């Protein structure tokens, strides 16, 4: 339902490989719209397609008599936590205009997948460093996310990564690291 | 030209495979070609290009090749105020004394000159490739260089004409250096106007 004013936007339900299941019905009111969809089979992944090419748009579960927030969420996660600290200014060059800091970098989500029971191990948190990061999730196909420095010129050297996994889906990305920034915004008036 | 000069930046791109393997069809510009804020205040872009050719390689073989050029242009804040400013103010002055019939001092700031201009010289040399040709700052000066030389000869030439008692030739003499001095720097810079303006 629109809070006010905005035209009634596109909506469909499909399959998470990309297939369609249901489609949005309208009313003669105009203010509302209307989705239902039940599975019948032994796994039921959503994706709920909203096409405009401010809004506000419920979605429930089981929910009879929905008209006039629950106990638990609905959604999926993919909200990354970020963190970065300075320990050092390496240098500055006025003339070339970059300086160099030497920091430290955390970041953090929520995955359901990547859990483990403690048996396989015994133990209760997992520890990757270097370059074996990269042998491990290509075998479970699972995506991870990437950065960047956008404003960094040449290499940057970073002394360590880890990451720690909790079985039941918290990983936590550490990073130390030594970079050569850009200043673009030298006023020497 | 230097410093009055506009040169031109590639970056080339090549592929490493034969043309009937692969090609370059078509440019996309997925993005701005060049950011607004680059760095590097001395150079200014004014345009840009991007194309795609075929060159040849081995003896029957030919890749593709995609060139993207820069033109660029220098800013003049710099040179107007570290070297035109101090040679023209020093050159003015070694041309106001001479209204002092105090002769040998006349000789006296001409030598200083001379040391001074050898000072200029390597300064200027500092950043430029051991070039093959003249550039238009060299040819400045070197005219000031022989200029400079020749007023001491005249200088030396008038002390001593001096003590025989004909001092008619020493001032009558006195007033021609008084107008070629700024005479010929003016024809200089007439010759150079018409080459790059």
């Amino acid at each position: 339902e629109p809070i006010g004013e905005a035209p009634l936007p596109r909506l469909r339900l499909t399959d998470s490989g990309g297939k369609p299941l249901a489609f949005g019905l309208i009313d003669q009111p105009g203010e509302s719209v209307e989705l239902n969809y039940t599975c019948d089979q032994d796994i039921c992944e959503l994706v709920v397609h909203v096409d405009g090419t401010v809004y506000r748009l419920l979605v429930g579960i089981n929910a009879p008599n929905l008209r006039e927030v629950g106990s638990s969420v609905f959604l999926e996660s993919d909200l990354v936590t970020v963190g970065l600290a300075v320990d050092q200014i390496v240098g500055v060059d006025q003339r070339s205009e970059n300086f160099s800091v030497v920091g430290t970098l955390k970041l953090s989500w929520h995955d359901p997948k990547l859990g483990f029971s403690p048996d396989q191990c015994g133990c209760t948190v997992k520890s990757f460093e270097d370059a074996s990061i990269r042998a491990v999730a290509g075998e479970i196909n699972l995506p991870l996310p990437s950065f960047s420095f956008y404003n960094q010129q040449g290499n940057r050297w970073s002394q360590n990564q880890v990451i720690f996994v909790t079985p039941d889906g918290r990983a936590s990305y550490f990073e130390r690291f030594t970079v050569t920034l850009q200043a673009p915004d030298f006023d020497f008036l | 030209a230097y410093p009055f000069d506009r040169q031109k930046f590639s970056i080339k791109v090549d592929l490493a495979v034969p043309t009937n393997m692969f090609i370059f069809n078509e440019i996309e510009r997925f993005q701005q070609v060049v950011g607004d804020q680059l760095g590097e205040e001395e150079w200014v872009v004014t345009s840009y290009s991007q194309e795609i050719t075929e060159v040849p390689f081995e003896r029957g073989s030919t890749n593709s090749r995609f060139t993207t050029t820069l033109l660029v242009k220098r800013n003049l804040e710099y040179y107007i105020l570290r070297i035109f400013v101090p040679l023209f103010l020093i050159i003015s002055v070694s041309w106001v004394i001479f209204f002092l019939k105090d002769y040998g001092r006349q000789l006296e700031v001409a030598s200083g000159n001379l040391l001074v201009f050898v000072a200029f010289n390597f300064t200027i040399s500092g950043d430029l490739p051991r070039l093959g040709y003249l550039t238009v700052l060299d040819r400045f000066m070197i005219v000031s260089f022989c200029l400079t030389a020749i007023v001491v000869l005249i200088s030396v030439c008038q002390k001593r004409l001096g003590a025989v008692g004909k001092q008619a030739v020493a001032a009558q003499i006195d007033t021609w250096v008084l107008v070629i001095y700024p005479l010929v720097y003016s024809l200089y810079i007439i010759w150079v106007y018409l080459r790059f303006f």
